[PDB]
């Protein structure tokens, strides 16, 4: 949904970016690992353990 | 929210007052859009004549940047509030926290010189969906002053305009609350009284060619600034204690 | 602790996956970077400057 | 001497999946097909989706009804996401009147046979007061891409009212459209491809219909090549 | 700042990749070659290509030969004007070599070439840094493994010259001068053994062996271009951050 | 529902021809000029020299006595030849040549199965007293591009040492590349006008290339359309 471009980094060096656009993907790897776990209903027993 | 956070948020989204902070625990009794009707607790209740307690909201008003600030409930009828619990966000926070802004998956990449300098290329997923839409609250001023040739009027005649303009605003004058006008529409009909016409010997000639009747009044009504559109969502009037109040007033 | 949040995702750990053009539809070569960054949007409107 | 795809099997995975093959390709046609589909699929299915909504006793859209528990600017925001499939007409105009204390689900609207809802558990508002009432008169049109409300203003024709609440329509039945063409195999020969195009629909429209209403945008856009006017 | 890293990254060379060795017939079929998908867009070949030079009043002449290139200056070879010699389209065309191979087209033909040569560069850098993928992550900036023992000595080692104050064995003006001495040994000593892992990082193999090269380091690809910032700012995101100084001016 | 086809499809020449057209439909001005330029560049039918038989020679990086370039350059000499076949579908030509000189292509034999578009393109030049060049050149007919490095690979034709392979091009086109840019119908300004520019190696004109490969495409499309 965006392109940044990767010659703003090597100049000024806020490697900032670079690291909470990672940490903000895992935790948006979660959001579709319980998506999927919550859409075919698994269990209130499943969901606890992940 | 922030997708990745520092934590010190809920303290910027409670100490500022733009958060409804419920004021004593208890169970919510009625929801609604602008009304939470709070039922206190046991303990926590006064020694005589307690009762419950209310608090209000403030739906669509104008901040000093002419943005909107307006504030939503955030529970249901039921939930134990307890002391220090949100009850209602802001703009810009949500449940509590502060969220700024919008968060989107980004990437990357240098993309055909669409991005060359530090600027951005956006996706048409993030106009369709509405993320990025913010709403702004102009506020437009209409005085009709008492000059010294007699006093203005806010008379819904106007001369020589078509009722292509005055469609929109009603037999008082002022426009109505909802219609939606756009650039150059008219809002308030205002007319100044003007003498001293000595008009030009062409154009006098142009009068008795097919009667025009000159102006005994000017027109200087309150249009809507050029590039502008949206729906006129409320109106006040103000008058000097001695002068009438007409119909709309 | 980052990459340990990302292998539970079952995300690539390196955090760059290959992404495909739009247009054509080849792959871009040397993999991109995907994240989720968190923009703003400051009220420099383009319809109050010009 | 060359070969032609045939379609196959359609693993209807859910509601709102779907995955299409299409099995016997040459060699060299994968990538071919599938790019010149999926540029094709996500921007050109025609939808019919709302396009201005009316409630009864509210004049715009930053006013907020008494009973309800959402702002009217939220109540519009929940109707654009609203996947209906009109069969007969070209256009409706449907409707929804519900009192008490309960949530409003897109279930309640009136019931005729050629609008057909397919998200009845959907959610529109919420009712918070016994006294309480809403009723609104909603539109559904047909279309396709997407028409916001202030570009489909310029064809007003005078929109006397000043209750119509108007919303912007994104008309599109499709969602993302994945594809992975893989090593089919005939009987005897060395390299035949298969796509496998995995699709998601909002609910709306059939996966063997977009296929077939997604060649044919492309197969009569071709004849402008097939004959060189010069 | 971004074309520059295109034609960088259109006129390097891989030291086996797909298609090497063979030998093509001209800049037209060196293109073909690659979008349909057989050679590497970097992948060292030999083309045919007919140079032209002004030698006489003003006229042009041909001299067709086999240069020894590979796929990617093929390519970019078609956009350079007639009267222009392969030896510029050949090197590895970093950011100084561009702003000359104008400067020749402006001595040379004039500006009604130079106008028009100076557009086919930017339709085509920013083309060919489109489907490269030049991205940045946070494990393209290596941090050297000899960092802990650089930095560990000169830990010890100026521990050492402190009690050389203890007891006196040096004034204070040769105890500063003398720590601020041993840091730029180690602060040099960190450079020195960071660039010497992103340059020549990769290794690949021939056919037989392995044989090192120049590496594809993303973040060193924007340093060695002049696209964007130099060794004096990546010596920062991967090797020791300097010494600063306080309001005074002194260190 | 309703869709845009194109009017004012100008059309160029200079055999290349620098096609436009207009106007396409928002976004229809990359899937057709994608789905095109993969096909002539990747599949059309079309004849090419495959192998030679050097008379004498029985290896590259030997040389031949008499001839100036070398036999890494005589096959550059001969991957770019122009040949079209209406009856045969395996034809093998005899080129054995004497005299000294420039020696073009048109001292090949002229047999009723083959026609040449481009006898004087050079295939050697010999030098004095040799007067001996004689090959067997083999074109058979197919579709697309195939190296000769992915051939002798998987060989299974097995020739002696010294039955030269060369790099064959079959497709009858040399180069194509599109290029989009904006355009307007005098009231809407998401439109777009398509811009090809092709060439072809004699054998078949431009645009007579870009009909018969939207006859390909629109061919693959016919179980689905109604």
């Amino acid at each position: 949904d965006i392109v940044l471009n990767p010659l703003g980094v090597p100049s000024r060096m806020n490697i900032g970016q670079i690291l909470e656009t990672h940490l903000g993907m895992a935790a948006k790897g979660i959001g579709d690992k319980i998506n999927a776990m919550l859409k075919q209903q698994q269990e209130v027993a499943k969901l606890r353990e992940f | 929210k922030p997708l990745v956070g520092t934590g010190m948020e809920r303290a910027v989204a409670v100490d500022s007052g733009v958060t409804a902070v419920a004021k004593r625990g208890g169970v919510v009794q009625y929801v609604d859009a602008s009304r939470i009707v709070i039922k206190v607790n046991e303990d926590e209740m006064y020694p005589g004549e307690a009762g419950i307690d209310i608090y209000n909201l403030t739906k669509y008003t104008r901040s000093n940047q002419n943005t909107c600030i307006n504030q939503m409930p955030c529970v249901s009828l039921g939930e134990p509030v307890e002391r220090g619990d949100v009850l209602a966000d802001g703009p810009s926070t949500d449940l509590g926290e502060l969220a700024l802004g919008q968060n989107m998956r980004v990437a990357f990449m240098p993309w055909n010189g669409y991005n060359f300098e530090d600027s951005i290329l956006v996706s048409e997923r993030v106009v369709q969906e509405d993320r990025f839409t913010t709403i702004h609250i102009q506020e437009l001023a209409c005085v009709s002053r008492d000059t010294k040739l007699g006093p203005e009027e806010i008379t819904a005649d106007i001369p020589n305009v078509g009722e292509a303009a005055l469609s929109k605003l009603d037999e008082s004058g002022i426009v109505y609350i909802g219609a939606e006008v756009t650039g150059g529409d008219i809002l308030v009909g205002k007319v100044t009284p003007k003498g001293e016409t000595q008009l030009t010997p062409e154009e006098k000639l142009l009068r008795a060619i097919f009667g025009e009747k000159a102006s005994d009044v000017k027109d200087s009504s309150l249009r809507v600034p050029n590039g502008v559109s949206g729906t006129v969502i409320d109106v006040q009037v103000f008058t000097r204690d001695g002068v009438e109040k007409d119909k709309r007033a | 602790e980052i990459k340990e949040l990302l292998k539970l995702g079952d995300l690539p750990t390196s955090g760059q996956i290959r992404l495909y053009d739009g247009r054509t539809g080849e792959q871009f070569e040397r993999p991109v970077t995907v994240g989720y960054m968190y923009m703003l949007k400051l009220n420099h409107l383009v319809d109050d400057k010009m | 001497e060359f070969l032609k795809p045939r379609l196959v099997d359609i693993e209807q995975v859910s509601s709102t999946h779907a995955k299409v093959t299409l099995e016997p390709l040459e060699r060299g046609f994968g990538h071919t097909l599938g790019n010149a589909l999926r540029r094709i699929l996500l921007s050109s299915m025609p939808g019919c989706a709302v396009t201005e909504v009316e409630i009864d006793g509210v004049l715009h859209e930053y006013s907020t009804k008494e009973g309800v528990q959402e702002d009217i600017l939220e109540i519009l925001l929940n109707l654009k996401g609203l996947a209906v499939r009109v069969q007969g007409k070209d256009e409706v105009i449907l409707t929804l009147n519900k009192s008490g204390i309960g949530p409003v689900t897109a279930a309640d609207i009136t019931h005729d046979g050629d609008v057909e809802i397919v998200k009845p558990q959907h959610v529109i508002c919420h009712l918070t007061d016994e006294n309480a009432s809403i009723s609104m008169r909603i539109k559904v049109q047909r279309g396709r891409g997407y028409v916001p409300a202030s570009t489909r203003i310029h064809s007003e024709e005078d929109e006397r009212p000043i209750g119509r609440l108007l919303v912007d329509a994104c008309y599109s039945p499709v969602e993302r459209i994945a594809y992975n063409v893989e090593a089919a195999r005939v009987e005897q020969r060395t390299d035949l491809d298969k796509l496998v195009i995995e699709m998601e629909t909002n609910g709306t429209i059939d996966p063997e219909e977009a296929i077939r209403r997604a060649a044919t945008i492309l197969a009569e856009q071709l004849e402008a090549f097939v004959d060189l006017r010069d | 700042q971004d074309v520059v890293l295109g034609l960088y990254y259109m006129t390097r060379d891989c030291v086996n990749a797909k298609g090497e060795g063979m030998v093509l017939t001209g800049p037209k079929e060196a293109e073909r070659l690659y979008r349909s998908g057989l050679a590497s867009l970097h992948a060292r070949v030999k083309v045919r290509i007919t140079e032209y030079e002004k030698d006489a009043n003003g006229e042009l002449v041909a001299k067709t030969s086999l240069k020894d290139t590979t796929v990617g200056r093929a390519i970019l070879w078609m956009i350079v004007p007639k009267g222009l010699p392969y030896s510029i389209v050949n090197q590895a065309l970093g950011k100084k070599a561009i702003s000359k191979m104008l400067n020749t087209c402006y001595r040379i033909l004039g500006l009604k070439p130079t106008v028009i040569f100076a557009d086919q560069i930017m339709y085509t850098g920013f083309a060919y840094a489109a489907r490269s993928g030049a991205s940045v992550g946070i494990d393209d900036m290596v941090i050297p493994e000899k960092k802990h023992e650089i930095i560990s000595e000169a830990e010890a080692e100026v521990a050492e010259i402190q009690e050389q104050f203890q007891s006196g064995l040096v004034t204070a003006g040769e105890r500063y001068n003398k720590v601020i001495d041993i840091w730029a040994a180690a602060n040099d000593r960190v450079s020195k053994a960071m660039m010497d892992n992103l340059q020549t990082e990769t290794v690949i193999n021939r056919d037989g062996q392995e044989e090192k090269q120049v590496s594809f380091n993303s973040i060193y690809m924007m340093a060695d271009s002049g696209a964007r910032g130099s060794a004096a700012q990546i010596r920062q995101l991967a090797g020791m951050r300097g010494l600063m100084a306080k309001p005074d001016g002194s260190i």
